[PDB]
């Protein structure tokens, strides 16, 4: 009960990208109701390794942090997105091409061009101006927020509790913002 | 009856303009095929009809 507890699973907002409050696994659970001595002390013996192992998933995967369900990211502990800087083929550098029609040969079509010899190529940058904040992904949700196993559960002071297990909580508030 | 269909304007008040351009934008005082010709030095006639 207290000992090995079944852990609270969290679920996925997909429009905010916060955490959307845990819920008890209540869709994993064996029926071992009907089973004797020797096998719910082996049923027990499963739960205590699946308490184990995702104490042992918690530390390699999920960023250290106080406010488990953040209400707003950091820029840096969120995925970036940074390609390549854009090779931009020019084709006509236009500063020995508007000569030519200046001479009188109007241009039609279109090394690259007969009537100049050179060409240039200029890169930029291809990442956003400014990283991203607020709101992690789908992918990085699937990274962490691994399933919290709660144990001795609910038992201490108020607001020693985790209170963003209420699938309601606002993180910054203390309080639903509910009905208004 | 049958018929047919009859279809001139009229557009007072106002001067019809042609910009000096090359995409027919007003971009300003000058333009730049305005002072294109500066870049050469051509001075040549035209005709209108």
């Amino acid at each position: 009960s207290k000992e090995i507890p079944t852990p609270y699973m969290w679920s996925y907002q997909p429009q905010m990208g916060l955490a959307a409050g845990a819920s008890q696994d209540y869709s994993s659970r064996m029926n071992w109701l009907s089973a004797g001595p020797h096998m719910i002390g082996r049923v027990n013996g499963i739960r205590a390794t699946r308490n184990q192992i995702l104490l042992e998933q918690a530390a390699l995967t999920s960023t250290p942090r106080s406010q488990l369900n953040p209400p707003n990211w950091p820029a840096v502990q969120v995925y970036q997105e940074n390609p390549a800087p854009t090779t931009v083929l020019l084709p006509r550098d236009a500063e020995a091409e508007v000569q030519m029609t200046n001479s009188g040969a109007q241009l039609a079509g279109g090394g690259r061009s007969s009537f100049t010899p050179r060409q240039a190529y200029l890169t930029l940058q291809s990442s956003s101006s400014q990283p991203r904040s607020g709101g992690i992904g789908t992918l990085q949700f699937v990274e962490e927020f691994v399933p919290s196993v709660y144990f001795n559960p609910f038992s201490g002071a108020p607001g020693l509790y985790p209170d963003d297990f209420i699938p309601n909580y606002d993180a910054v508030s203390e309080s639903v913002d509910g009905y208004d | 009856v049958p018929s047919l269909t009859q279809k001139k304007f009229l557009c007072d008040r106002t001067m019809w303009r042609i910009p000096f351009s090359s995409n027919f934008m007003s971009m300003g005082a000058l333009t730049d095929l305005g002072q294109n010709m500066l870049y050469a030095n051509s001075a040549h006639a035209l005709d209108m009809t």
